[PDB]
RNA sequence: AUGGGGAAGCUCCGUUUCAAAGGCCUGAUUUUAUGCAGGCCACCAUCGAAAGGGAAUCCGGUUAAGAUUCCGGAACCUGGA
RNA sequence: CUUAUCACCCCGGAAUUGGUUUAUCCGGAGAUGGGGUCUUAUGGCUGGAAGAGGCCAGCACCUUUGCUGGCUCCGGUGCGCUUGUGACGGCCCGUGAAAAUCCACAGGAAGGAAUAGUUUUCAUGCCAGGUCGUACUGAUAACCGCAGCAGGUCUCCAAGGU
RNA sequence: CUAAGGGUCGGGUACGAUCAACUUA
RNA sequence: UUACUUAUUCAAUGAAGCGGAGCUGGAAUUCAUUUUCCACGUUCUAGCAUUCAAGGUCCCAUUCGGGGCUGAUCCGGGUUG
């Protein structure tokens, strides 16, 4: 036990080799990494116009989770509930001869951005999510002043991937009810209402909002310093 | 006319420099971590002649911060450095020749050589044998540094940028006269094909416009406009005054 | 030449010191000396700064 | 050459450049040889000398003509368990 | 195996300064002197290797073939010629490539006890070393100049006398 | 024909045979 | 003329240490515990500096000996001008 030493190393300027440290800051990001930070800070650099800046200004996961519990239970039927109803539509129409009756009315999800812009112009949309993802945004820019316009409730939600999952694909950039089962029209209406208090309430106030303008943490630092500098006394 | 020796210089054939024999790039290391809040001691262990340069070389040995290995650099030797001696590098760096100390830790007066004509450039004023930057002053609001070229020039620049302290070695070269063609024969095969220079007034027009005539004469005036174009700029270009130069010129 | 060092045994190619075939016996005596010297020397500066942690 | 950038384009520049450009030891060592936490990097193409740099051969004999190559002796170097 | 100018080490410690080159440099940072390692630098001896090769004498007497006997040994000389080497000295505002490749050193990761572990930089032993070129001329006739043209075309060796 | 000019050793505390080559006059 | 930087432009680096908060102390020193800035503890000398680093504190069948934290402060990922 006493055959160690104490060794300690010197760390200053010129004294010993430096040790390895996390160098996680200096790393030389490939061009397809570099491209993806400096474009989201260009979009915060510049004065977004409101028809931004209405987006990523999403409600609280507290309010998305609730929508979904709800919406989870209208989610639309899969290739095995389709080949398992299909089979069951045809076998009954020949023993009860009813024409296509016997299958039911599905209550589900209307997704599909062409599709629920049609169903916003023909006031079909009882309820409307919006992506905030959607990389070229010209495609969903409109849907809270169609939502608006036409007076049906719209939310803007955290998650074109949520709402791809909850379509079964990919992507949606946009989800949508259109009728709800007498059994829960209870809970609709009740969420509906905070969604209205929360996104269609506030559009007019959000549309003279911009956003943007926020600059570089060196450079908040050097606005402060000029604010201490003229403050001092 | 044809196209005229001064022309053919840009296309770079024959032209380019002769640089089999250089040692490398003479420049003062990466103004990397610590020449900037402290210094870094290295040692020269040779001073060696550069084919083409006036000046010696000196090769100095410094030591890597971040890896074990011994990094070598190619400095500008300055007047007194010696092989086995320390020099060093840095802001904290003392006020001795061979030294690399920023323009603004030097007091006024200082003479420094190799000097960075901005903060990481790794030397670019005075580096010819005998040459020197002076530090007239600095200006430590919006931190600079004025300095004495040797031109005669006056420049302002940051007070970050580097600079050996000392002057260049091989001074007073050019005090020797070459007495021979031979000896500038000898002087200009390891820089660039750039001699003998037939004059132009020898030639025919075809090829200068200084050629022709019946006697060797110019014919127009050798001053000649900045904004003449290539193939018309021999002569004395943008010349501000002519003939021997008597009194001063307040330099 | 470079090449028939490859071929030849150890002893011819070094001498029986430390930097025995890399540096001649006057050198590293030197390197010995001045090893020892500045070391010693070393620490001597590490006493004298270390007055000030008695003073204060 | 590539990366990349020009050029309507044949092509031009560029040669490490604003590129995500890297082996060897008992790792593992029985659907196994990369099914699977075993390190060092910071290499950046390639072509360009029959007088430059280079691993190692000599003597004697032999043919119509080849020989420091064949033959007889006598060596050396490189790779390989 | 042995053999060196240079270089280096140990030991008295030097003015009456000494040693010393053709050339004047070196010595208390240790001279002179006395003792001391290695590079087939280069030479000598031995192995190679006399059995080879060369010079004489004698037998073969039409199987496109040999056999025998000797000798091959000692030296000397030099401002000699040429080439190489060495230690030097002169010159330059000229200071007279690169890489492959090979080794060495620093270091201290790893590994080592019932016939074992490592040494395959010691000695000896075993196998392989492919491909393309290889004749000849190289010039008053083999190249180019319309040609077997008094022209042109790079280089090595270099006897005696005056 | 003459003269001059060199190399190699055993030291009881000035001595010789050997050997040698072309430059001068 | 300017209280800017992200467009564009320039220069380096193997994009290694940038901007703040700051941890014991120095200071022409506050009239109520932090209101700026620095060693972040290397300059006789042609030595040395590398093996997740030695040490230190809690843990393990301390079986090739190891793990975590700290030595080497935290926060912001703008590589730096």
């Amino acid at each position: 036990n006493p055959l160690t030493h104490s060794t300690p190393k010197n760390f200053g300027i010129g004294q010993a080799v430096q040790p390895k440290r996390n160098l996680s800051r200096y790393v030389k990001w490939p061009e397809y990494v570099r491209v993806q930070r400096q474009k989201k800070i260009l979009s915060i650099r510049l004065k977004v116009p409101p028809t931004i800046a209405q987006f990523q200004y999403t409600l609280d996961r507290n309010t998305a989770a609730e929508t979904f519990k709800l919406f989870n239970k209208y989610r639309p039927e899969t290739a095995a509930e389709k080949k398992e109803r299909l089979t069951k539509e045809a076998a009954a129409v020949a023993e009860g001869k009813s024409k296509q009756d016997a299958s039911p009315k599905p209550y589900a999800v209307k997704y599909g951005l062409n599709h629920v812009v049609a169903l916003i112009e023909n006031k079909k949309a009882k309820l409307v999510l919006i992506a905030n993802d959607v990389d070229p945004i010209e495609l969903v820019v409109f849907l809270p002043a169609l939502c608006k316009k036409m007076g049906v409730p719209y939310a803007i939600v955290k998650g074109k991937a949520r709402l791809g999952t909850l379509v079964n694909q990919k992507t949606s950039a946009v989800a949508a009810l259109t009728e709800v089962r007498a059994e829960d029209e209870a809970a609709l209406a009740k969420l509906v209402s905070t969604i209205d208090a929360n996104f269609a309430d506030k559009y007019d106030e959000v549309k003279k909002h911009w956003g943007g303008g926020i600059l570089g943490n060196k450079a908040q630092a050097k606005m402060d310093k000029r604010a201490k500098n003229s403050d001092s006394a | 006319g044809r196209v005229i020796r001064n022309q053919r210089k840009g296309a770079g054939s024959i032209f380019t420099s002769h640089t089999r024999l250089r040692q490398g790039a003479a420049k003062l290391r990466t103004l990397d971590y610590a020449e900037r809040h402290g210094y870094i001691r290295g040692i020269v262990k040779q001073i060696v002649h550069d084919s083409g340069r006036g000046a010696p070389l000196a090769k100095v040995v410094f030591r890597d911060p971040y890896k074990y290995r011994l990094r070598e650099e190619i400095f500008i030797a300055n007047e007194g450095v010696h092989t086995g001696q320390f020099i060093y590098a840095g802001k904290k760096a003392s006020l001795n020749v061979g030294n690399v100390l920023p323009l603004g830790s030097v007091p006024e007066g200082t003479i420094v050589s190799n000097v960075e004509e901005k903060p990481g450039d790794r030397g670019a004023l005075a580096r010819a044998s005998g040459n020197y930057v002076i530090i007239i002053g600095h200006n430590p609001d919006e931190n600079k540094t004025r300095v004495r070229l040797p031109s005669g020039a006056k420049k302002v620049i940051s007070s970050d940028a580097r600079g050996v302290i000392g002057v260049i070695a091989g001074g007073g070269r050019v005090d020797k006269p070459l007495l021979k063609a031979g000896r500038a024969f000898h002087k200009y095969r390891l820089k660039r094909n750039s001699w003998p220079k037939t004059r132009g007034v020898a030639m025919n027009p075809v090829d200068h416009p200084h050629g022709g005539g019946n006697h060797q004469h110019i014919g127009k005036a050798s001053t000649i406009s900045r904004g003449a174009v290539s193939g018309q700029k021999a002569g004395l270009i943008a010349a501000r005054r002519t003939g021997l130069l008597r009194g001063s010129q307040k330099t | 030449r470079p090449r028939q060092y490859a071929t030849v045994s150890k002893t011819h190619k070094t001498v029986s010191r430390a930097y025995g075939g890399s540096r001649c016996a006057n050198c590293v005596k030197e390197r010995i000396i001045r090893a020892f010297l500045i070391e010693e020397q070393k620490i001597v500066k590490k006493v004298v700064k270390e007055q000030t942690e008695a003073a204060k």
